[PDB]
């Protein structure tokens, strides 16, 4: 049925630590337009499946 | 523009490109790169595009 319940983080402000975690979940700005928790234009989503 | 079959081909060369202006350009309905991340063409050295 397709195992959609593994995601990987996709894009982050900077490369992360040795044995570090992030668990955040945030909207992320691609461009030079704030996103306001909105996954428009610039603006995606860390996470994917 | 050309037709599809008979798609346009250009080259350019000895030119310094600012994909910056064209990308926070919003006018775009897709603005979608493969092996380099959008934010760091202007950061990248080539020839023959």
């Amino acid at each position: 049925g397709g195992n959609y319940n593994y995601r990987y983080r996709l894009f982050r402000k900077s490369n992360l630590k040795p044995f570090e975690r992030d668990i955040s979940t945030e909207i992320y700005q691609a461009g030079s337009t704030p996103c306001n928790g909105v996954q428009g234009f610039n603006c995606y989503f860390p996470l994917q499946s | 523009f050309a037709s599809v079959y008979a798609w346009n081909r250009k080259r350019i060369s000895n030119c310094v490109a600012d994909y910056s202006v064209l990308y926070n350009s919003a006018s775009f309905s897709t603005f979608k790169c493969y092996g380099v991340s959008p934010t760091k063409l202007n950061d990248l050295c080539f020839t023959n595009v």
